[PDB]
């Protein structure tokens, strides 16, 4: 599906503030 | 105190 | 959510806040997953033990929000719930065990920036991201403290707590349909949910697609934000099979 994208992050490639901390846990 | 919604939802 | 953030604007489009028609309220969180398939935590709906039991026309739901009281006019859609489906092995005579329930809307919610779905965990994404130390996101508008509404949506990242610690930390029966997720009492960071927040969708994002997946759903805890407590969720995952099962009717 579209699913997961958001309309005014992931689809324009801009970041929300807090997202990195998760990406970053992946050890 | 939520903000009365329109009444077309019941 | 105890030690969290204001939202950003349409940084969680598939949150939905399940509405009371009459007194007015906020009953719990949940979450969009498709046009037509809101996925909430089964206790906001259907609690014996304190005479909770929901119909459809009791309730609304509001897709698109960000500010708790207001109608959010040309922003937010509200819609009517066609249909609501408990799992049938929901446990609300111990512990909350498959704290899960589907709704079907009345009709297809119009998607916008706003508004948008969430992915749910193929087998693969659930075994590479739902690990001890990985974090996710939980997102409601419900109690900032335990004992306090914000105006706002509010969020905060949590890592997945492991298992020994999670049976360690309560006197509850945890099972296989549960995780829990929060900082221990040492790591010097907080944040929790709490009572409001139930229903609410835990998200991962995806390292290898980019995309957002929830993998955990608000369901209890001994307290919010306690030393030693930790946020149980149901584990999305492993109840998949009765979701898809649902929804191929
Ligand atoms: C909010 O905590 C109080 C008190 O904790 S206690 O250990 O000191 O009694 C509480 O009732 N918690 C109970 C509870 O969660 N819950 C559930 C609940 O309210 N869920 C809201 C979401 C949430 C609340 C706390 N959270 C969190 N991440 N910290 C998540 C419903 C469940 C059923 C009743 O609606 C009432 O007995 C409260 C119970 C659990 Cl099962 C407790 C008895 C083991
Ligand atoms: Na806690």
């Amino acid at each position: 599906a579209d699913c997961g994208l958001r309309p005014l992050f992931e689809k324009k490639s801009l970041e929300d503030k807090t997202e990195r901390e998760l990406l970053e846990s992946y050890i | 105190d939520f903000e009365e919604i329109p009444g077309e939802y019941l | 959510i105890v030690e969290g953030s204001d939202a950003e604007i349409g940084m969680s489009p598939w949150q939905v806040m399940l509405f009371r028609k009459s007194p007015q309220e906020l009953l719990c969180g949940a979450s969009l997953i498709s046009d037509r398939w809101v996925l909430t935590a089964a206790h906001c709906l259907l609690y014996p033990p304190w005479d909770k039991n929901f119909t459809e026309n009791d309730l609304l739901v509001r897709i698109g929000k960000h500010s708790r009281t207001r109608y959010e006019r040309n922003i937010e859609k509200i819609s009517m719930l066609e249909k609501i489906y408990i799992h049938p092995r929901y446990n609300w005579r111990e512990n909350l065990d498959r704290d899960i329930a589907l709704m079907k809307l009345k009709k297809p919610v119009a998607f916008s920036d706003y508004i948008h779905p969430v992915c749910l965990p193929d087998r693969e994404t659930a075994a590479s991201l739902l690990q001890a130390g990985y974090k996710g996101r939980v997102t409601g508008w419900g109690n900032l403290k335990e004992t306090g509404q914000p105006s706002v949506l509010q969020v905060v990242n949590l890592p997945i707590v492991e298992r020994p610690v999670c049976k360690d930390s309560t006197r509850i029966r945890i099972t296989d349909n549960m995780f829990c997720a929060g900082y221990k009492p040492d790591e010097g960071k907080r944040g929790d949910a709490c009572e409001g927040d139930s229903g609410g969708p835990f998200v991962m994002k995806s390292p290898f697609n980019n995309r957002w997946y929830q993998m955990g759903i608000v369901s209890w805890g001994e307290g919010c934000d306690r030393d030693g407590k930790y946020g149980f969720y149901t584990h999305v995952f492993r109840l998949k099979k009765w979701i898809q099962k649902v929804i191929d009717q």
